[PDB]
């Protein structure tokens, strides 16, 4: 009966390629990432000679 | 038993429908190019995507109207602006209030020296212009991001417009449209999507490419650099706009102890960070849109091409793997150029690389396509600091894309890559260095099988894992063999068998047997043919005892694929759809009752005999039809006419005529041992049909 | 925005073993045989493993990747491929008895 | 019924609250005591 | 008849009703094991006996 989690593991075996077929495409098209900053005035100084 | 392969394959097959999401992300953008002049042909778009300030793309026509495009940066002002336009210098008003995004306007001249207007109003963050000449009209992106439409107009000369452009450009057919859009109004594409990734000299054609193993263990030496691309803003050089990291090319020689070898490297980067350093809202002030800067969440590629024994044999790959030793790269110095006052400087920054995957690209130089090596790194971050001084950033991590150079003029990286390629190998000599008739021959090929292993291998049970773990594969094509198998089979005929039963099964919760059922719905011959028909999707149902038609199908589809070689990986779907149908097209069924066996037969034979002394016995469809929709079904490996045969001619004892009746393995491989003529006679006749 | 940390290492598979081998005392004999009655499965092995993170990457696939070069794989696998050249009409050779 | 576009993500969009009600809890919570139990040694015959 | 052989190179023969040995042979064993099922024996022929 629990016997069935090795006959498992080789059932979804080919599904390992699967998780292949993730990485080997998320790192491909990964998406820029924006980041926001804080709500408050950065520039200090103006030109100065 | 065996039979169990079918009952996993329709039922993981779902899982399709998730690998097939990703194919539709991986469901291809043709470019960029040089700004170079050509006649891209109807029905291809134009997406073009310039970064410095300048004249676009223009068309020419010489006979017909003037098309210009100007392109206008954020933060200024309703002032007067010079550009460039078909060679005579045009002054266009300029009137902004969107302060990230840059915008473009049409300029149209009625005839070669006709009038000047400025139209067309276009707002997109990514600066992508899309363009099309097709049926008799050309079409213009128009309206405001992210969803709008296309201008048409109708003038003479649609086939010979020829626009040079002075941009990055790609040339799409109209079937990605939903593409084209999703990849203009949703920022820049990343660049390994593309094809060319180098954006080196244009080509219209190119194309992306018994055995024996051979193995290469060479070691490599490569050379890399970075890239940057800088624009200025408007106004008067007071503020940039974009600073980011493009992709390069270097090629350079090395010694591998004798050989001037000469690599050929190429570089890019995706997922990189937009640090935003806003400035104030004055027009006179240092403002900086987007700083791109690397970071733990972004990475960087390399596509490694050289001469080798070893890399003229990579167009089919057994097995890779990467060795790699880090890198440690740090960048230099860059300082802006601020007419008044002090400019601020960059400094610091400083990253590693170690690689995390391989597989494999293409690349071209001028006119010669290439199988190249993609090499994946994932970056670290470091130690020393990366600060902007004579402002207020400071404290950051990472590296800019600025000045990664750092005055070097390449970045050392060795390692050792090992690779098994598969090469035709008709014998075993003449072993090459560089790079229908099927269905005859397994029908010829399915009359020399034996029959004990043959009950054996039925015996066994299999499933995903055994079907192929026997036949060679290539890596990259492995990927996808049981995904495209599994789509295959859910669009099979027995797929639509046992949709139909479960649809007029649950139909049925709203004949020839006693009463309404979904089993029950020469005319006698006709109508138990029809059940037996129907019948045979109880194979599917697990309601069966001992062996059955569908594991014996299994078990000599096994042996005939281990035995042939002629069957590419392409190919073992439409094998494996076919044969799970056409297979046994003779099936007979028999079932059990009060001492009493009824059989029946798909091609129109029926008998009733006792279990006794096996005699005749007058044919009821009712209560055929009455027992056989809820009760234990049995494959008739052995149907009545070998059984009597085998009562007459052979004196065998109740219990093994029935465990016959029953089919035990055991005592149908024991007549097997005893080679009697009958069962040989049988099995045979049960084999020779197993044929497309 | 901090320079990653190292990140951890893992207890010597000799200390495993090691640990594993001195923990045969703690066990129960019916309660065991009750527990091997029930059946298993991928769900109901990692009940307790797999702590609620959102940085799971749903370990029984990475067992998966390294249960396919085990020996049961490859036993199979050979059984398998004996049937079949047994079933394709093999010449048995003159040590094959 | 419905029989629309190409294939969706119908299934594994069940199994993701499929696997979060109480039938889940009660498996889990069931292995969890039988795990127990097995290990049922620092305290003799103590379940009730 | 109940054939009973392990890995480390012993087998035995008995009989089910009563529990005494009966002499073994290769021949019958070698036959049964291909196709008849077989059962794992928690309680092995030692301690059965």
């Amino acid at each position: 009966m629990a016997s069935l989690i090795y006959r498992q593991l080789l059932t979804n075996s080919y599904t390992v390629d699967l998780s292949d077929e993730i990485q080997e495409i998320g790192s491909t098209k990964s998406q820029n990432v924006t980041i926001n900053p804080g709500p408050f005035a950065q520039t200090g100084y103006a030109p100065v000679n | 038993m065996a039979s169990l392969i079918y009952r996993q394959l329709l039922t993981n097959s779902y899982t399709v429908d998730l690998s097939d999401e990703i194919q539709e992300i991986g469901s291809l953008l043709d470019g960029p190019y040089q700004p170079t002049t050509f006649n891209p042909p109807v029905d291809y778009w134009m997406l073009l995507a310039p970064t410095t300030p300048g004249v676009i793309v223009e068309g020419t026509n010489n006979t017909d109207r003037w098309l210009a495009t100007i392109l206008i940066e954020p933060n200024v002002q309703s002032e007067n602006r010079t550009y460039t336009i078909f060679g005579i210098q045009e002054q266009l008003t300029v009137s902004n209030t969107s302060q990230d995004q840059w915008k473009f306007i049409d300029v149209v001249k009625t005839t070669a020296n006709g009038s000047i207007g400025q139209y067309g109003p276009l707002l997109s963050s990514p600066k992508l212009y899309a363009v099309m000449k097709h049926n008799e009209k050309l079409y213009t992106y128009e309206g405001q991001t992210p969803n709008a439409t296309t201008a048409h107009y109708s003038t003479t000369n649609y086939d010979s417009v020829n626009m040079t452009a002075f941009c990055d450009f790609y040339i799409i057919p109209r079937s990605e449209e939903s593409k084209c859009t999703e990849y203009i109004n949703n920022g820049l594409p990343p660049i390994q999507n593309t094809r060319n990734v180098v954006p080196l000299s244009l080509t219209a054609r190119d194309v992306i490419h018994l055995w024996k193993e051979m193995q290469y263990n060479r070691d490599i030496t490569i050379r890399f650099k970075f890239a940057n691309t800088i624009i200025k803003s408007g106004g008067l050089g007071y503020k940039w706009s974009e600073i980011s990291f493009k992709p390069a090319n270097y090629q350079y020689t090395y010694t591998r102890d004798g050989e001037e070898v000469t690599a050929h490297t190429t570089c890019s980067v995706n997922g990189m960070n937009d640090f935003s350093f806003n400035g104030g809202y004055l027009p006179t002030d240092f403002v900086v849109s987007k700083f791109e800067v690397i970071k733990e969440n972004s990475y960087v590629y390399i596509d490694y091409w050289d001469d080798s024994q070893a890399f003229r044999n990579v167009v089919y790959v057994r097995s890779l793997a990467a060795n790699l030793n880090s890198v440690m790269c740090t960048g230099g110095s860059y300082n802006f150029s601020l007419p008044v006052g002090q400019w601020p400087v960059l400094t610091g920054g400083a990253v590693s690389l170690h690689s995390a995957g391989v597989t494999l690209s293409t690349q071209f130089t001028d006119f010669v396509s290439l199988n190249s090596l993609r090499f994946r790194f994932r970056l670290a971050v470091e130690e020393p600091h990366f600060k902007l001084t004579r402002t207020r950033l400071d404290r950051l991590y990472g590296l800019p894309a600025a000045d990664p150079n750092n005055g070097k003029e390449y970045y050392e990286i060795a390692g050792r890559f090992s690779l098994i390629s598969l090469v035709p190998s008709n014998d075993d000599y003449q072993t090459p260095i560089a790079n229908g008739e099927l269905r005859e021959e397994f029908n010829a090929l399915s009359q020399e099988i034996a029959m004990s292993q043959l009950i054996d291998l039925a015996l066994l049970p299999l499933d995903m894992f055994s079907m192929f773990s026997g036949i060679k594969s290539t890596i990259d094509a492995a990927k996808s063999m049981a995904t495209n198998v599994m789509k295959k089979f859910k669009k099979s005929g027995l797929a639509n068998s046992v949709s139909t039963l479960t649809d007029s099964l649950s139909d049925a919760a709203s004949s020839i047997g006693s009463s309404a059922s979904a089993w029950t719905d020469s005319s006698v011959s006709t109508q138990t043919s029809t059940i037996s028909r129907r019948l045979r999707l109880k194979e599917m149902a697990t309601q069966t005892e001992g062996m059955n038609f569908d594991d014996i199908s299994a078990a000599v589809l096994k042996t005939k694929i281990d035995k042939s070689t002629q069957i590419s990986p392409n190919t073992i779907p439409d094998i494996v759809t076919e044969a799970s149908e056409k297979f046994i097209p003779n099936r007979a069924y028999r079932v059990i009752n009060n001492d009493d066996v009824f059989e029946a037969g798909i091609d129109g034979k029926f008998f009733a005999y006792k279990v006794d002394t096996f005699e005749e016995i007058p044919f009821d469809v009712q209560k055929f039809a009455d027992l056989v929709t809820d009760s234990p079904v049995i494959s008739a490996i052995i149907d009545f006419k070998t059984l009597k045969n085998l009562n007459d001619n052979y004196g065998i004892s109740r219990q093994q005529a029935f465990n016959l009746l029953r089919s035990d393995p055991r005592v149908l491989r024991e007549f097997i041992n005893q080679d009697n003529p009958i069962i040989r006679n049988r099995i045979e006749q049960l084999i020779m049909q197993c044929r497309l | 925005n901090s320079v990653t940390v190292r990140q951890d290492l893992e207890r010597q598979l000799g200390e495993l073993r090691e640990e594993f081998n001195a923990l045969s005392q703690e066990i129960a004999m019916s309660q065991l045989i009750d527990l091997a009655l029930l059946p298993l499965d991928m769900f109901s092995m990692f009940s307790g493993i797999k702590s609620t993170i959102d940085a799971a990457k749903s370990m029984a696939t990475n067992v998966m990747k390294k249960f396919k070069k085990s020996g049961l794989a490859n036993s199979v696998s050979t059984l398998t491929d004996s049937l079949s050249d047994a079933a394709s009409s093999i010449s048995r050779g003159s040590s094959i008895r």
